RNA sequence: UUGUUAAAACAAAUAAAAUAAAGUAUGAAUUAAUAUCAAAAUUUUAAUAAAAAUUAAAAAA
RNA sequence: AUAUAUUUAAUUUUUAUAAUUAAUAAUAAUUAAUAUAAGUACGCAAGGAUUGAUUAUUGAAAAAAGAAAGAAGAAUAUAAUUUA
């Protein structure tokens, strides 16, 4: 009973949330005051400066 | 057709967990626990669990026409200090009948006093001795 | 007629960046849970209220 | 879309366009300069007697909108001290209770000394429900 | 806490439950001078932005918070790994002076 | 209740002297034709009967001289005016309040009750609201737990910013009749309640995510089964319906909980104005800091609740007296307990 | 729960608690007539008819 | 004793706020026995009434608008229990 699926079937899965914010989302990034590197919030650099205080 | 089980509205999905702090939750069962005590339905105590545990125990339960009295051996008590909670476990055996009761602290109808603060461990655990081969016994000519 | 639509076309030559406002300073859902969330072993010299 | 989902979603616009229109009648007294609320003719034919030969009554309850605006504003007098202390009975006594038990007739199983006053059985079963001209409880 | 506590039963204990009893006597010889002005949240916990490569998933670093006030370490670099895992870690030239 | 057909009201039904409308004044004869050519040929126009003017005027002379004795004769006039409580229109709005704690209690008879504490900490009405003006689609909603600023969403502080009552952590809606209102702002003491009240709670139970259909509905689950297919009874011919798809309302696995449990008809146990604590002898499902909205119930037993046998109301809401100060009163002087009950 | 022995032990088997068995990358095979495939009910035509007709309206992942 | 389509059970993550509209009569045919109803009509006697309320299951029924790559816990149930 399984058979091939058209083009439409195969493009059906897009329409859906899941498939949107699973791989096609961007991010809200800004620069690590004391790294000067891409940084989210939430997620912190290695160095001492980074780790007493938060940039 | 279709139904939904779960419910995003905000007013139930709310909580209050944070705000818990401005009530007074213990100072509320204090008063409740005072008000008991001076109504009379229970009598404050302070005893810890191994100096109550194996004190012999007289407890009277109200009921026309005849209130029923049971002396029993307290095998263990579920507080240390006066509280809505409570709890003892008291062990009485009459004429070839053991039971194992679960007395609450509180209930009007139902007077409970133990004789002595003092315990021994050595009657304790001859009647835990005596209620495990009873409770053993009575499986076995069950099964 | 569809005849006229069908002829002329139209479209965006170069649409701008695609490039995201700043968002960080809007409200934000995840970082919501973070405003009153106790964070002491967060920090070890600069401990802020 | 069904048939009454369509009927609904096409016609609830237009009643609430004729309920607009209603109230624009209204409006026009208002209008002239004389703001009068409506008038609703009180019914005084209420109180009925059924095929079956028992009493039934009507209820009709009108809304005064200067009250509910002085509700909005006034705040409501002091509540009661007995009406607040004195709790809210739990068992809903019967309409007629069953004594069976009357200290006037000398010998109490004489069933022609009771006193009439005392409600009988039959009255202790069947009367659930106030009586023909009292309405409420 | 079982070394603020300091008993010969807490002792007892770790040294039960940790691999090295050096370790335990370690911890029992610095951890009180280190933690007699702090109450709890002894340790601390930084999420680091890079993430492990074979899964994908977020790493932490986790050290005590009084480092420089007393302690055996003082004054080390964690920036960066030594030349060599088997030499003692980075130091701080404001604190070069301090022997362990 | 007892049927009476809209057909049947007729003058011969009638309990009192039914008034026929007549314009402006009421009259006890049917408005005769002003056009003389629209008198049927039958009809008898009445301008004076003996009969009824008799009876009425029997009537209002008893009426008038023996009010002790036709004392429950006199709602056919003088209504009660609108405003005061009524018994069977009058519904007023609950409160929401916290689920605090559990305890025990014991009443005097001897049995035990494991009751749940409710705590309401700043119940306050919010705001009124109305769809286009109909009759009895209006509603209060009152709000609860005020918060500050900072906790709030922006598009919520912003409503609370309109309304101008202090912003509040949650805010329910109870559907009242317009003679239960009250203003923007009123402060509502959890004395509102009655203890010998019945009231019906509505709250989210605990949520234990995806289940199997064997927790899900317990024994239920494991057996699924309907058959609305035709079959014949008696060995006389063959017919039958296949069922091709499964019926919807099938049983199965899902989310279990997390949703709107609603209690009906639970009584009140003890009432704590001081803390704003409200007792019910009833286990919840809930978690600790579920905002609960209670709620009057209208009626049970074909009883309703609110009616002189049992008590009176606080209508519309119950507002302290001015000289009482809770904080100089102590928390065991703030006790009301209900009367006796027993249900075994 | 059942069965065996003796005046508690053994063997079976399921239904509650507990343990594990990824949201990471790597990645086949059965199958494949097909319209962006005809949600349902009624009636009917040469055997399941998903073939036809009449009501009805069936969203997306 | 093969991963399929229709159909179902759910979900699409705080939405301040239920449903005047699909559940087209009813969650029991608006019940309903029961001690007390009654050592009582009816029956020579023996025996034996109609009956509806408090004891029970009787509220019958769907909560669809705000900025989303951490654990919705900074995790040992406190919105930081003092913290260098
Ligand atoms: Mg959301
Ligand atoms: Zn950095």
């Amino acid at each position: 009973p399984k058979r091939k699926k058209n083009p439409m079937q195969l493009r059906r899965k897009v329409y859906g949330l899941h498939f949107k914010e699973k791989y096609l989302k961007m991010e809200e990034w800004y620069y690590c005051p004391l790294c000067a590197e891409p940084k989210k919030p939430g997620e912190w650099c290695r160095r001492e400066d980074c780790r007493q205080i938060k940039p | 057709g279709y139904t939904r089980e779960r419910t995003n509205r905000h007013f139930f999905v709310a909580r209050a967990n944070a705000f818990f702090s401005r009530l007074p939750i213990a100072r509320v069962q204090r008063s409740l626990a005072m008000e008991a005590v001076r109504e009379g339905r229970m009598r404050p105590w302070k005893y810890t669990k191994e100096q109550i545990l194996g004190a012999p125990v007289t407890c009277n339960f109200e009921y026309n026409p005849r209130p029923v009295r049971l002396i029993g051996t307290v095998m263990d008590a579920h507080t240390e200090e006066t509280s809505i909670k409570g709890g003892l476990k008291v062990y009485a055996r009459n004429e070839e009948t053991n039971m194992m009761l679960w007395i609450p602290p509180g209930n009007p109808k139902l007077r409970h006093e133990v004789t002595s603060t003092k315990g021994s461990f050595q009657h304790y655990l001859d009647e835990r001795d005596k209620w495990d081969e009873a409770w053993i016994t009575g499986r076995a000519r069950m099964k | 007629s569809k005849e006229l639509r069908l002829v002329t076309h139209n479209v965006r030559l170069r649409t701008p960046v695609r490039d995201r406002k700043c968002t960080l300073q809007y409200y934000n859902p995840i970082r919501a849970r973070f405003v009153y969330r106790r964070d002491k072993p967060l920090f070890d010299k600069y401990h802020v209220t | 879309d069904s048939f009454k989902e369509h009927y609904h979603r096409v016609h609830l616009p237009r009643r609430l366009a004729l309920q607009r229109y209603a109230r624009q009648q209204s409006l026009r007294n208002a209008a002239k300069g004389n703001v009068k609320a409506e008038e609703v003719p009180y019914k005084y034919n209420r109180w009925w007697v059924n095929e079956e030969h028992e009493f039934v009554h009507q209820y009709a309850f009108v809304e005064d909108p200067e009250v509910t605006k002085a509700k909005r504003e006034t705040l409501p007098p002091v509540t009661r001290e007995n009406i607040w202390k004195e709790p809210q009975q739990t068992f809903f006594l019967p309409f007629a209770p069953y004594v069976r038990v009357v200290d006037y007739p000398k010998d109490p199983d004489a069933k022609f000394l009771k006193p009439v006053n005392i409600p009988r059985w039959k009255d202790y079963m069947q009367r659930t429900k106030p009586v023909i001209p009292r309405t409420w409880y | 806490e079982l070394a603020k506590a300091g008993d010969t039963d807490s002792r007892q204990q770790l040294a039960y439950f940790l691999h090295d009893p050096l370790m335990v006597d370690k911890a029992f010889d610095e951890y009180p001078r280190r933690f007699k002005d702090m109450n709890a949240k002894y340790a601390m916990m930084t999420r680091l932005k890079s993430r492990r490569r074979t899964d994908a998933v977020a790493m932490y670093f986790v050290e005590y918070k009084n480092r420089d006030m007393s302690d055996n370490h003082k004054g080390e670099d964690y920036s960066a790994g030594p030349e060599r895992f088997f030499l003692p870690p980075r130091i701080v030239e404001t604190e070069k002076g301090i022997q362990r | 209740p007892s049927l009476m057909r809209e057909k049947d009201r007729d003058m011969y039904h009638c309990y009192y002297p039914y008034l026929f409308d007549h314009g402006d004044k009421m009259s006890l004869y049917p408005k005769i034709p002003e056009n003389p050519r629209e008198w049927q040929p039958e009809q008898l126009q009445t301008t004076y009967d003996a009969i009824r003017e008799d009876k009425y005027d029997a009537f209002i002379r008893l009426r008038e001289k023996f009010p002790e004795l036709y004392q429950d004769t006199r709602a056919w006039d003088n209504p009660p005016p609108f405003g005061e409580f009524n018994m069977f229109y009058s519904v007023r709005f609950g409160m929401v309040g916290v689920k605090a704690f559990t305890c025990k209690d014991y009443d005097e008879l001897g049995n035990q009750f494991d009751c749940t504490a409710f705590w309401f900490p700043d119940n306050q009405v919010v705001k009124h609201s109305t769809r286009n003006g109909e009759v009895g689609t209006d509603k209060v909603y009152v709000g609860a737990m005020n918060v500050p600023v900072e906790f709030h969403k922006p598009h919520v502080a912003a409503f609370y910013k309109a309304a101008g009552v202090p912003v509040k952590h949650v805010c329910a809606g109870f559907p009242i009749t317009p003679d239960a209102y009250a203003p923007v702002g009123t402060k509502l003491d959890v004395r509102h309640f009655k203890p010998g009240q019945e009231v019906t709670i509505t709250f989210q139970n605990t949520d234990y995510g995806f289940r199997g259909v064997m927790f899900r509905h317990g024994f239920d689950g494991g057996y699924v089964w309907l058959g609305d297919s035709r079959w014949q009874r008696r060995p006389g011919a063959m017919g039958t319906e296949g069922q091709k798809r499964i019926y919807p309302g099938h049983r199965m696995a899902g989310q279990t909980g997390a949703a709107a449990e609603t209690y009906q008809g639970v009584p009140v146990w003890r009432i704590d104005y001081k803390n704003s604590l409200i007792y019910l002898p009833t286990l919840l499902d809930a978690d600790v800091g579920t905002y609960v909205r209670f709620s009057d119930t209208i009626n049970t037993k074909g009883l309703t609740l609110w009616n002189e046998h049992r008590g009176l109301p606080a209508f519309p809401t119950f507002i302290p007296p001015e000289d009482e100060d809770l904080s100089k009163l102590a928390t065991d002087e703030c006790q009301l307990k209900s009367p006796p009950l027993y249900m075994y």
